């Protein structure tokens, strides 16, 4: 049960969130996409966590492939690297993450 | 040529 | 690396024209794969997470192309790069005459 409601957390107090590890570069091309559109994203490296097949068990439950990287916009699974590239290609990714940023509270004010 | 169809295609 | 193989891989690449270093996990590893495919040319893959003395293989390929990542790509003997090395090889249609020179 851990795992799941650490990645749900994760994913809801990030706009953009990419599961990977840090010897792949279908991850790395993830990352350098954000990047390039001037997103701010924060990356969970599964290689470098302790219970990290816990997690891709976790995210094969969730998404219906253990592969990395499984990306996130605003709580919701976008695809993995060639899903996400795809997405942006149609011109439909940037608007997810301004949804997104637009929305998410700055939680030290809301308490 | 059907061996390396045979290795892709179970691949793939 | 001291101790690192390379006797090994120069076999292998001397005997094939095409090799490809490998991991059966590795997307970029499997585009490498099968742009040979679709270019319809005999290639040699060698799946380094599969074997016993996978590690030994990647030593090797650390000493002789000074980086430890997959895919590694020889043609006709030579390296020739990684899986973006060899896509850009063949988006300039350079990939296909390398190959053909094991044929000459
Ligand atoms: N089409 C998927 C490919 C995902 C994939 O195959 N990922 C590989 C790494 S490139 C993987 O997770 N392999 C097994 C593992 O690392 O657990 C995508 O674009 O994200
Ligand atoms: N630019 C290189 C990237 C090679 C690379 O980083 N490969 C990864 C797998 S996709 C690797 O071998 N990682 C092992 C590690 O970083 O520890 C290429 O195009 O081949
Ligand atoms: S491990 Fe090589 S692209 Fe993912």
């Amino acid at each position: 049960t851990a795992p799941v409601n650490q990645i749900q957390e994760t994913i809801s107090d990030n706009c953009v969130v990419i599961f990977s590890k840090t010897s792949c570069s279908y991850c790395t091309m993830a990352k350098k996409l954000f990047h390039d559109m001037n997103v701010n994203y924060k990356v969970v490296e599964l290689d470098l966590l302790e219970y990290g097949n816990q997690f891709q068990d976790a995210l094969y439950k969730m998404t219906g492939e253990r592969t990395v990287p499984r990306i996130f916009v605003n709580g919701t699974f976008i695809g993995g690297a060639t899903d996400t590239h795809r997405l942006h290609k149609e011109g439909k990714l940037l608007p997810l993450v301004h949804q997104c940023y637009l929305k998410k509270s700055k939680r030290k004010e809301f308490q | 040529l059907g061996t390396e169809n045979l290795y892709f295609q179970s691949m793939e």
